[PDB]
């Protein structure tokens, strides 16, 4: 009930602002591809998956790793080792126990050794000064999903499905804001369960209208409709699972009513 | 590094050795902590991880400040503000006589104003005890080591085996909560008006259970009218004894009653009803607050 919700949310509105990394990176990095940073996003969920990690740390990798190249140009055949310096950061900031650096080194396939990987956590973190807490499409679902009425399982765990699905596509997603697809997920994860709509309350809060939403809303369900067809099938396989209420076996939409 | 030379050792902290150290181009007193970076090992402590990230965010007067951060290749050191001492040093030198009631009050006020802090930018601190707690000769006194903090834009899992102190946990996570929220903050800073006040620990339980027990003989074995859902938490057991509310006149003697009313709402059992910072602040037991000096 916190006196400090509204603080903390406006607080997460000003920090996402100074964490967003640069919308046009992908096309200063000669060497690397939206295509293969969708493989690396992909591979990382599984790692989520093998390791049991929360899905809080897979969305502070990827920001990590985002910013991260927003900087440093970086070469195909270390991309991986970004992502996996990434990880275990979001792994020793977010979780109670992280899994030891040589798992770490064991998912890569022994591709590089422990102190290539230890070399690249220090490097990451001065890269990214330190700045670690970065707000999530995750965090800011769980602020939305209590202006539900009432409460919904499945709305909840679609809405996740959806925030994941956008880890993945640089592509378009770049452009928006965390709050702002996390408002398309959660109206699009309503509409489609319930058909109903973002919810008054949260017009209020997030000084969002359903229209302003538009765009990534767009984006979003073309994304959804794509989905079973996308080169990357990871978040699909996960939230085949029950305790994710099968939902993405739940059929989309085929319109908006926009 | 270069510009700065160590004075003395003065702490260990969550990976540790706080030095005092001097800027010898600005003449700074400053506290040096040195974290040892095996590079084989685990690289970078996720303490240091957490309390770089979290304090470089929170800028205010009672939360120590994180000057600089010195990063190469085999060392970390963390620059902070110097303060005089903990206030478990202080408590101790203050046996006997004890802490002066004015100078609690103002303690209390202050590290009410950097918790409703913390807690308004998503951190939780959940190791509030008096070690962590550091003071100047000014008066000051400020949250420290953010070792174990936690941000909670999305709600903060518990530890299965908490390796947090037990002196000063809250109930719920005695009692085996799913997640921290900001309450257990609230309920250590009660535990430690408490123990100015009595010059002795509220509650020094020896195991979880032993310790779930002390608090049960202070304000009562908890039940549903008190705490809606506590018989159906994890570790509850309908075979705990049943013991009564003692009244606080008893347990925090020197305090008056707007004293005993704020402790009171500290120390609430349902941690949604436990007072946050942000109202503990408005309470009249503040009216009158000042600004003494500790005699150090
Ligand atoms: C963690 C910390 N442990 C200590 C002892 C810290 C500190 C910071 C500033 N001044 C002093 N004396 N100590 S910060």
């Amino acid at each position: 009930v916190p006196d400090y919700h509204e603080d903390i949310h406006t607080y997460l509105r000003e920090m996402e602002v100074k964490c967003k990394p640069k919308v046009g990176y992908m096309k200063k990095q000669p060497d690397i591809t939206n295509s293969m940073r969708a493989i690396l996003v992909d591979w990382l969920v599984e790692v989520g998956e093998e390791y049991k990690l929360q899905n809080e740390t897979l969305h502070l990798a990827v920001n990590y790793i985002d910013r991260f190249l927003s900087s440093m140009s970086v070469l195909r055949g270390k991309l991986q080792l970004v992502g996996t310096a990434a990880m275990l950061l979001a792994s020793k900031f977010e979780e109670i126990y992280p899994p030891e650096v040589a798992e770490f080194v064991y998912i890569t396939d022994d591709t590089y050794t422990k102190k290539q990987v230890l070399r690249m956590e220090h490097l990451v973190l001065k890269v990214l000064t330190f700045d670690l807490a970065a707000p999530t499409v995750n965090q800011f679902l769980t602020q939305y999903f209590l202006h539900q009425q009432p409460a919904n399982c499945k709305v909840e765990s679609l809405a996740m499905f959806l925030g994941e699905l956008s880890l993945i596509d640089a592509d378009p997603y770049l452009k928006y804001l965390p709050s702002v697809i996390a408002g398309a997920a959660f109206h699009l994860a309503l509409y489609t369960v319930t058909g109903q709509s973002w919810p008054e309350s949260l017009i209020r809060k997030t000084g969002y209208t359903l229209e302003s939403l538009k765009p990534c809303l767009m984006d979003l369900h073309q994304t959804y409709l794509k989905a079973p067809q996308h080169a990357q099938q990871s978040i699909r396989e996960k939230y085949k699972n029950s305790k994710y209420h099968g939902v993405s076996l739940l059929n989309p939409p085929e319109t908006l009513n926009l | 590094m270069e510009n700065f030379q160590k004075v003395e050792k003065i702490g260990e902290g969550t990976y540790g050795v706080v030095y005092k150290a001097r800027n010898k181009l600005t003449g700074e007193v400053v506290a040096l902590k040195k974290i040892r970076l095996d590079t084989e090992t685990e690289g970078v402590p996720s303490t240091a991880i957490r309390e770089i990230s979290l304090l470089k965010e929170l800028n205010h007067p009672n939360i120590v400040k994180l000057l600089d951060v010195i990063h190469t290749e085999n060392k970390l050191y963390l620059v902070f503000e110097f303060l005089h001492q903990d206030l478990k040093k202080f408590m101790d030198a203050s046996a006997l006589t004890g802490i002066p009631l004015p100078l609690i009050k103002s303690y209390l006020f202050q590290l009410l104003q950097g918790l409703a802090f913390c807690h308004s930018h998503r951190v939780l601190h959940r190791d509030l005890k008096p070690q962590n707690l550091l003071i100047n000769t000014e008066g000051a006194i400020k949250l420290a080591d953010f070792g174990l903090a936690r941000a909670f834009g999305v709600p903060v899992r518990t530890y299965t085996h908490e390796v947090v102190t037990l002196w000063y946990r809250a109930p719920e996570i005695l009692l085996g909560c799913k997640y921290y929220s900001t309450a257990v903050d609230i309920w250590s800073l009660g535990c430690i008006f408490a123990e100015m006040v009595t010059r002795r620990a509220l509650f020094p339980g020896d195991s979880e259970i032993d310790q779930l027990f002390r608090i049960f003989r202070t304000l009562g074995t908890p039940d549903e009218v008190v705490w809606p859902g506590v018989t159906s938490m994890p570790d509850y057991k309908p075979s705990f004894p049943k013991w009564a509310r003692q009244d606080f006149s008893k347990v925090v003697p020197p305090l008056d009653e707007d004293g005993r009313s704020l402790l009171s709402q500290m120390l609430h059992y349902d941690p949604n009803k436990r007072i946050s910072a942000k109202a503990a602040l408005a309470h009249p037991f503040f009216q009158d607050v000042t600004k003494p000096v500790p005699h150090l």
